[PDB]
């Protein structure tokens, strides 16, 4: 019982941890985004450009679609690498997050059966095809 | 004819120089601009005094039924024997219809552009009553039904 | 120690440095409602959550012309806790107007303490398939945001902007397609109610489905004209 | 957020520092927390008072 | 021959174009969607037509 | 019948809910009372929650559907707390109880189906 | 009109290098 | 009176007799529709659509309004077909075997609960699927068409069946009853028509239903069955694949001749001749065929590639003219003979476009007469009109909004003769 407690209370630090990081950090979307045109030759003669007034680059981003009139690093040292290396590495470490607690999730899973075999019940054994084992109790209301 | 209109500050009539017809030409004309404002300012205004259980009684009462604001109102208001009025509730306009003036009412016609108008316009036609930014007793008026309507 | 960038639509930043994080500013500072976070950079700053606002996903999923504009007036459909509500305020400022109505209770309370702690909100919390008992209220909107899962979106939508919206009225809805239909292509779905509105007398400007930020879910943006 | 809180968390309500403390070293997590000045559990004696 | 010619009649018919990640769209004739009640889908002519002429009962 | 209890399965409902239950007691599936409950949706692995609709008062299971609402749980009221009891396997009435989450069991199949037909019901 | 295009691509980079990858866009 | 009408897919489309156009498309919002009834006193029209899912949308205010009322509890599989009990109580009968009970009320805690299933059983290699339910009043009952092809005669308060035939030997499409409910007629797929009868004392008093008899009559199945019963009338007619109409008397059904009415009317007739030239021509919907003969050959091969209308009446005079007039557009074609072959030239007028013309006369080879939808007459060369006197409406007039429109155009060098619905006939000196 012990040990159920403990391993629980690990996953649950590093479950909130993975909620606080992605909360912090941003995510690039990625959707459908279709126009509505209703005569067939300009449908045919659209150009991104003209309609959201700006520069193929900033056409294909899409967070950003800050037009020519709106146009009309230096700050962050070394911005090509230490930046990119920075944002990689958040990411990386929102991932590891998550790799922690899928694991502690199943330590726990293996726990919580064994605690249960502990208890009571009549129970049977049962061998699956692949190797895995499993229980399967008998049909009994406890008392 | 007349319209009437509710406000957060109080209830007005404006007189129409006639009605469905005149619904037809005000959107044609497009008319909720300061043309149709110099068109019809006002006719009549009736407050509710700035009372704030007043208040929520009678716009409550207005949710429900007719209030004695109103009451008061349509003793001033008539003065003929018959008399049509457009209302933009069939419920407020079927209570007045048996209540007591003995005039007829009539119900959402095609006067939902009179009335977009008229809410356009109206805080323009406050030079007819009180010019003054009844924003704020709005804003009031929302915080006080609503806390009016929760327990609370 | 941050850099900042504006946005394309006005009082929309971009926070850009270590980390990259989409900012409004505030009008009442020495606060936070939703447990969201800030950064203070001088002048307060709040970030949303794309993963929790239908709109944020709205803007950074790319989106051409939102008509919500720093000084306008904007008519809020199903308002649930308000933090999108919250959002709204900061990027209309005190010259604009929030309209935000909600029908039940408990997101009622909060979204009426949240109309306590900011000026630019006017709570409306009476059902919202009957807009009399608001026509009362509402003064002759410009745009009308509306996210309901009753699956009476082109009826209350109808009529709210009906009632109104300006001429040339801005509209966007959200759609939950998974509520709609539940068998058939999303995009099925979607197509269905763009006939709906277009019907229903609203040009239909964009469509946009938020699909790294929720499941099967379309933003539809759309002008509304010549109607009473 | 009280209403919301199970039964158990309302009974270790006060002793959070000794609950995780335990919890962190496996140890045998504090039994009484701040219900601990009700008259109930303080009119109790010993195993009655954790029960 | 005549294959690539209604192949270029159905890419007259078509109604978009993939702009890269962007696509565009039109809206119908009013007058025609206004008059006349809209087509049936295909599954539902399949379901129950294919149940009626199922080969569990002999027709034929 | 409170309105308190809305989104309320009917008779066919009703049983095909109380098999899952039924079933996922013997394989040891099943966590018991409100309180334990509440625990399993913050931890966060609980498929799915049944309650009763008749614990007078209904006030102390109604803390459950704003967490469910919170967390995206379904959720479904079932008539009667005695025989959630009895489908349950223990000696007592029980009025709220949670099928808990292990995505091997032998009856994965059974419980997405019954999901999915509370998740309509819902919506 | 090369006013316009050379303030055109002046701040385009003073933005592309705020936001963007080639090798880092992958992973 | 109005006409509602399920068109295959998700809208409800309630029509204008008159122009008989669609006065408004409603959009039913969940999903495609399968099936449509109203309650008793029309006020509330209820559709099941294949979400499984119940919609009620409830028709005050008259024609072109519709209100999206209620959405009753769904469940998982599709629903076939609807009854009302009352305006109370909503039958669905629905793909999984089984018969459902909503309560479609006001005021009341049960409102739009299913309260209660019913489940037909089902066959061996198949999955059956009720396909035809109806409320049966004098007694309670509500009886049902299986896909196996059985006839359950259900009772309705304690909701479990009463009587169970294995009536014919492949699935029913199709019940009615009569006025008095002593016959349940049920229509198949194999063809047949039986009856089941409760008209002895017996039958009435202890609501056994009797298989008093069948008899078949059509080519292929039959699809829509209907009794009608008045001081004038006993007939129940039905219809089916074999492109016909059968209708038989009601009460004799056994012992009574039937009528089989002709597959096609030439009321709206569909091939005109041109004495000029020897020629025929013939449209089916959008496509439009011209021969010649003398032995026969083709001449011309039209496809409207624009149309999704069916081409309603066309006119060609003497020479190479030719008219095709839509109840939404009107086109005009100029052809030319290089022998066998004949080539063909659209020409413009947007007097036959966005103007709908029904009805088409030429006065010559020179100029046209027009009748248009709303009962317009328009002179045309290649904008001219003439007014018509207007009769007082009378009540059934009121009623039926098309008797009072424009029948028939006919057409001499100067003279025309208008006839109408309620029989009126006026002569125009054009």
């Amino acid at each position: 019982t012990q040990d159920s407690n403990y391993v629980r209370t690990l996953r649950q630090i590093e479950l909130k941890k993975l909620e606080k990081g992605a909360k912090q950090l941003m995510f690039k979307s990625s959707g459908n985004h279709t126009i509505f045109v209703d005569s067939r030759e300009k449908m045919n003669e659209f150009t991104p450009e003209k309609f959201f007034n700006t520069t193929s680059e900033m056409v294909n981003r899409s967070e950003n679609r800050l037009t020519k009139d709106q146009l009309a690093n230096a700050s962050s040292i070394m911005p090509k690498e230490s930046l990119d290396k920075k944002k990689l590495k958040k990411f990386k470490q929102v991932k590891q997050h998550l790799q922690r607690e899928t694991q502690l999730k199943q330590v726990q899973q293996r726990m919580d059966a064994q605690r249960e075999l502990l208890k009571k019940g009549s129970k049977k054994k049962i061998v699956d095809s692949s190797g895995k084992i499993s229980f399967k109790w008998k049909k009994q209301r406890k008392r | 004819a007349y319209v009437l209109t509710e406000t957060s500050a109080g209830y007005a009539l404006l007189k129409a120089s006639d009605k469905i017809y005149k619904s037809s030409s005000l959107i044609q004309d497009l008319d909720s601009s300061d043309k149709v404002l110099k068109e019809f300012k006002i006719a009549a205004f009736s407050k509710f005094n700035s009372a704030a259980n007043a208040l929520e009684e009678a716009n409550s009462i207005i949710e429900g039924k007719v209030s004695s604001q109103l009451e008061k109102l349509l003793e001033e208001i008539k003065k003929d024997k018959k008399s049509t009025l457009i209302v933009s509730e069939t419920k407020l306009a079927n209570a007045i219809n048996k209540l007591g003036l003995n005039f007829n009412v009539v119900s959402d016609a095609v006067t939902l552009d009179i009335y977009r108008a008229i809410k356009e316009y109206l805080p323009e036609l406050l030079p007819g009553m009180s010019d003054n930014d009844l924003s704020k007793m709005s804003l009031g008026l929302a915080h006080s039904i609503g806390r009016h309507k929760l327990k609370f | 120690k941050v850099v900042i960038e504006p946005h394309r639509h006005a009082g929309v930043y971009i926070a850009r440095g270590k980390e990259d994080l989409l900012v409004t500013k505030n009008m009442a500072p020495g606060e936070s409602v939703y447990g969201e976070k800030r950064i203070s950079v001088k002048v307060e700053y709040r970030v949303w959550n794309p993963f929790r606002s239908k709109l944020a996903a709205g803007i950074m999923g790319g989106l051409d012309e939102l008509f919500i504009a720093p000084g306008k007036k904007v008519l809020y459909l199903g308002a649930a806790s308000g933090t999108s509500v919250s959002h709204v305020s900061d990027v209309v400022g005190p010259e604009g107007v929030v309209y935000a109505v909600e029908f039940s209770h408990r997101p009622g309370r909060e979204l009426i303490s949240m109309a306590k702690k900011r000026p630019n909100i006017i709570p409306i919390i009476e059902d919202a398939r009957h807009p009399q008992k608001y026509r009362m209220l509402i003064g002759m909107v410009d745009c009308v945001f509306a996210d309901v899962a009753q699956p009476d979106q082109a009826r209350i939508i109808a009529l709210n902007s009906h009632m109104f919206l300006k001429d040339q009225g801005g509209v966007v809805i959200s759609i939950k397609a998974n509520c709609i239909d539940s068998t058939v292509d999303a995009e099925t779905v979607f197509a269905r109610e763009v006939q709906k509105l277009r019907e229903e007398r609203i040009k239909p400007l964009e469509q946009l489905t938020l699909e790294p930020y929720e499941r099967d879910h379309c933003i539809v943006v759309g002008r509304y004209m010549r109607s009473g | 957020s009280l209403a919301k809180s199970p039964a158990s968390t309302i009974q270790i309500l006060g002793a959070e520092k000794a609950l995780f403390r335990a919890l962190k070293t496996k140890h045998d997590t504090p039994k009484y927390g701040l219900l601990y000045h009700a008259s109930l559990v303080g009119q109790a004696t010993g195993k009655n008072k954790g029960k | 021959i005549k294959t690539k010619k209604r192949k270029t009649l159905k890419n007259l018919r078509k109604d978009s174009v993939k702009r890269g990640k962007f696509r565009v769209q039109l809206l119908s004739t009013t007058q025609d969607s206004k008059t006349l009640p809209p087509k049936k889908e295909s599954s539902i002519i399949r379901s129950k037509d294919r149940w009626l002429n199922r080969k569990a009962l002999n027709k034929g | 019948p409170n309105p308190k209890a809305f989104p309320l399965a009917d008779a066919a409902l009703t049983q095909q809910i109380l098999d899952v239950v039924q079933q996922a007691a013997n394989l040891r599936q099943l966590k018991k009372g409100a309180n334990e409950a509440t625990k399993t949706l913050n931890r966060g692995i609980s498929e799915f929650i049944i309650m009763a609709a008749d614990c007078e008062p209904i006030e102390i299971l109604l803390h459950l559907p704003l967490l469910c609402e919170d967390k995206n749980v379904p959720y479904v009221f079932v008539p009667s707390r005695v025989a959630l009891g009895r489908a349950c396997g223990v000696s007592r009435p029980v009025i709220a109880a949670s099928i808990t989450t292990n995505d091997a069991s032998a009856i994965k199949t059974q419980i997405y189906a019954v999901k999915d037909k509370i998740e309509t019901l819902l919506i | 009109r090369k006013y316009l295009n050379k303030l055109i691509k002046r701040n385009s980079q003073n933005l592309r290098s705020w936001d963007l990858e080639e090798e880092v866009r992958d992973e | 009176l109005r006409l509602f009408s399920i068109g295959g897919s998700t809208v409800v489309t309630e029509w204008d007799l008159a122009t008989g156009l669609p006065l408004r498309n409603y959009d039913c919002n969940s999903g495609v529709i399968w099936s449509i009834s109203i309650n008793d006193s029309q006020d509330k029209l209820s559709v099941g659509c294949d979400n499984g899912t119940v919609v009620l949308i409830d028709i005050s205010g008259g024609p072109g309004v519709l209100e999206h009322d209620t959405i009753l509890m769904r469940q998982e599989a599709r629903v076939l077909t609807l009854a009302w009990k009352k305006d109370d109580f909503v039958i669905g009968g629905c793909s999984d075997g089984r018969i459902r009970i909503w309560s479609a009320q006001k005021n009341d805690e049960n409102m739009g609960r299913l309260l209660h299933t019913m489940k037909v059983d089902k066959a061996k290699k198949e999955s059956t699927l009720v396909w035809s339910v109806i409320y049966l009043p004098r007694t309670d009952q509500i009886a049902s068409g299986d896909s196996t092809g059985s006839i359950k005669f259900w009772d309705f308060q304690f909701a479990t069946l009463n009587q169970s035939f294995k009536a014919h030997d492949a699935d029913v499409l199709c019940l009615t009853t009569d006025t008095d409910n002593n016959y349940v007629f049920s229509a198949g797929v194999d063809r047949k028509i039986f009856q089941f009868s409760q008209n002895t004392n017996k039958s009435q008093k202890n609501n056994r239903w009797v298989n008093s008899s069948n008899r078949l009559l059509h080519g292929n199945d039959i699809r829509a069955i209907c009794a009608y019963q008045s001081k004038g009338a006993d007939f129940l007619v039905s219809g089916g694949v074999e492109k016909t109409l059968v209708i038989n008397s009601l009460t004799s059904f056994s012992n009574g001749n039937y009528r089989k009415m002709p597959t096609v009317e030439p009321y709206s007739k569909n091939v005109l001749v041109n004495k000029e030239q020897r020629l025929v021509v013939s449209w089916s919907e959008s496509t439009v065929k011209i021969w010649t003969m003398g032995n026969y050959k083709l001449v011309c091969k039209l496809t409207l590639k624009d149309d999704q209308n069916i081409s309603t009446c066309s006119l060609s005079p003497d020479g190479q003219v030719l008219v095709v007039g839509r109840p939404s557009t009107t086109k005009v074609f100029h052809l030319q003979p290089v022998g066998n072959k004949l080539k063909v030239t659209k020409l413009d007028n947007d007097l036959l476009l966005r103007t709908s013309t029904k009805l088409v006369k030429f006065i010559d080879n020179s100029k046209i007469v027009i009748c248009s939808c709303e009962d317009d007459v328009f002179i045309v060369d290649l904008p001219q009109e003439v007014e018509l006197l207007e009769v007082t409406s009378t009540k059934s007039s009121i009623k039926v909004p098309y008797i009072n429109r424009i029948n028939h155009l006919e057409v001499d060098q100067n003279i025309a003769v208008i006839s109408r619905g309620c029989g009126v006939v006026d002569i125009l000196d054009l």
